[PDB]
RNA sequence: GAAACUGCGAAUGGCUCAUUAAAUCAGUUAUCGUUUAUUUGAUAGUUCCUUUACUACAUGGUAUAACUGUGGUAAUUCUAGA
RNA sequence: AUUCAUAAUAACUUUUCGAAUCGCAUGGCCUUGUGCUGGCGAUGGUUCAUUCAAAUUUCUGCCCUAUCAACUUUCGAUGGUAGGAUAGUGGCCUACCAUGGUUUCAACGGGUAACGGGGAAUAAGGGUUCGAUUCCGGAGAGGGAGCCUGAGAAACGGCUACC
């Protein structure tokens, strides 16, 4: 009430960050940025929690103001800056980056990637709208907004960018029999091929997904994210690639691992 | 009662205590701004004119 | 001899603070523990450090004694060893000392004092002189 | 780097359950009915005195805190005159 | 789905914004000069988008009571038109007009030793009872009312008045 919220207390913190019960009454807060603080990871969760380069939160802070973690290429000293999917994370150390993708069982995962993807990302186009003056302009999910875009392209497409300055490369149109993502819902973290998609007036289209090896879904327009067409991806898939096999079959993988 | 009177432009600033409060009513029923001559006020003064800048009451 | 037989597990190179972490476990039989000194020291002459470049945490011991297990940081110099290590632990190393504060509860209490001040206070100073020798 | 001016925060947190019975709240909606500091992305070649006033843009001036001093009240994080 | 986004014409404005700001390196060309030209940032700064929000908001769902059966409406009750006010919709307020609106499928009134919920105890099944209290939402800072500054307060470790 009176305003806006400055704390976020723990056991309210996204469960897919996997923050303990205890060792703390609050949890990082994300700041104000790109993604909505229930699905972005602040830099503090994934350099001390999942990555164990810092001990403390003092030690996170170390590491960022020393301009060594840039996000997208930027700085970004906020320790709390909320760093979401398909956000491209470079360390000027060990020579290496990652992409913040979930995995399928619904969490962000340490993805490293190579240097030629991390030069790129791709993005969904939230809406595309003139602007003053009659430029038009496509805004990612991540908040992008670029001029002048393919007339193409229409809403809840995919574009590259090119992650050093405000352009499109190329851009994926939003048909049936294209690899996708999925960003929300029980489904977080499945890669399928499309079906079809239901027409649904007034609101909330919904999307029917086919598996790789048939495992067909459906899910909402909302948490639908185009990757490409049938095989070849634009992006490195995680470990995974989001399948979601039985509870019985990852059984029969860790006692295959363990047991021999 | 007493008097801070200061001279401005070389910034020197005196109180000076003035008694015998039948003399002191040439200050009384005037305000801030109002230029009073230095003669009745005091033996002292003569030639000088002072205007009222400010002031305490007791309390 | 004691044969302490110190073992480094999970060690991982962090150049993002230019220093090696790793937890360790000791095997002391017949031994209450392992001093944090002389296990620096021996850290130092595993990894060709100088003693005051190493830091350890914890060392719970198990159960009945005879094998302890803590964390532990190597860097690469004194220099960003000083500048990336808390002060309590540098203090406990002892390259620094302990700064003389004040009790939290009356360096509050001045700090609320001196709220009750506008400006220096000179002026208020020479005042209430002047009132004490009137 | 004391002080002070400026900016920002102080609307968060923490506490309590008095009020409150379609009120609050829960799930579910809408904003094609609005405000939104700050973060992130983009984003002002046009300022011709409100023209026969282009007079400094190698860059306009006022008025003040702080500080120096005179003080008043028993007293307050009171303050006034220069 | 629009009188949408935009764009064009005609004008209007206590004429809003369009850098008289700060730190490092301080290069290139000669017309060798208080010559020309130059990066890394920081704080700013109209507008759009994004984010953290907020405010209103649809549907459905609350305990006991008829020793509570009618209730609301000159003093807004329910609608219409226009205006005012608000960030905006809207009897939110005003003027004029119409006479509506709820109710035994329990309105209205009264009581609550009532903050609501996630939940807790018990539990064959079905249920019963509790939930001031860790999380979320609301409300309040002795009781009311009013208000300044601000993006955000009807704030109280802000102010003003009364008790
Ligand atoms: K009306
Ligand atoms: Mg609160
Ligand atoms: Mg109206
Ligand atoms: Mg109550
Ligand atoms: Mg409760
Ligand atoms: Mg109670
Ligand atoms: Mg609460
Ligand atoms: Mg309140
Ligand atoms: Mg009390
Ligand atoms: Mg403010
Ligand atoms: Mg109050
Ligand atoms: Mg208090
Ligand atoms: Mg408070």
């Amino acid at each position: 009430a009176r305003g806006p919220k400055k704390h976020l207390k723990r056991l309210a913190a996204p469960h897919h960050w996997l923050l303990d019960k205890l060792s703390g009454c609050y949890a990082p807060r994300p700041s104000a940025g790109p993604h909505k603080l229930r699905e972005s990871l602040p830099l503090i969760v994934f350099l001390r929690n999942r990555l164990k380069y810092a001990l403390n939160g003092r030690e996170v802070k170390a590491i960022l103001m020393q301009r060594h973690v840039k996000v997208d290429g930027k700085v970004r000293t906020d320790t709390t800056y909320p760093a979401g999917f398909m956000d491209v994370i470079t360390l000027d150390a060990t020579n290496e980056n990652f992409r913040l993708v979930y995995d399928v069982k619904g969490r962000f995962a340490v993805h490293r990637i190579t240097d030629e993807e991390a030069s790129y990302k791709l993005g969904k186009v939230k809406k595309v709208q003139l602007g003053k003056k009659g430029v038009p302009y496509v805004v990612t999910h991540d908040g992008r907004t670029i001029r002048y875009p393919d007339p193409n392209i229409k809403v809840n497409d995919t574009v590259k960018i090119d992650l050093a300055s405000g352009k499109i490369t190329d851009f994926i149109k939003f048909d049936a029999g294209k690899l996708v993502y999925v960003t929300g819902g029980r489904n977080l973290g499945r890669i399928g091929t499309i079906v079809h998609k239901e027409r649904h007036d007034g609101g909330f289209d919904l999307v029917h997904i086919k598996d790789s090896l048939d495992n067909t879904f459906v899910t909402r327009l909302n948490n639908v994210f185009v990757i490409g067409e049938q095989g070849k991806p634009y992006i490195s898939l995680p470990k995974g690639k989001g399948i979601k096999l039985s509870i019985a079959e990852e059984r029969d993988r860790r006692r295959a691992q363990q047991g021999l | 009662m007493k008097l801070n009177i200061s001279y401005p432009v070389n910034g020197s600033q005196k109180t000076f205590e003035i008694d015998d409060e039948h003399r002191i009513r040439v200050f009384f029923d005037k305000r801030i701004g109002q230029e009073v001559d230095g003669e009745a006020v005091g033996d002292e003064f003569k030639g000088y004119v002072f205007k009222i800048s400010g002031g305490n009451d007791k309390q | 001899s004691d044969a302490v037989t110190i073992r480094t597990r999970k060690v991982i190179s962090n150049p993002l603070l230019a220093r090696k972490q790793f937890v360790v476990d000791v095997l002391h039989p017949n031994r209450a523990n392992v001093s944090k000194d002389e296990l620096r020291e021996k850290l130092a002459e595993v990894y060709k450090a100088e003693k005051d470049a190493v830091s350890v945490f914890g060392f719970r011991t198990q159960f009945g004694g005879g094998k302890s297990v803590g964390f532990g940081l190597v860097y690469n110099s004194v220099a960003e060893a000083k500048k990336f290590e808390p002060t309590y632990r540098l203090v406990r190393y002892g390259l620094a000392e302990k700064v003389e504060k004040a009790s939290r509860q009356q360096r509050k209490q001045k700090k609320n004092r001196d709220k009750k001040i506008f400006g220096t206070g000179k002026r208020l100073a020479k005042k209430v002189a002047r009132r004490n020798a009137d």
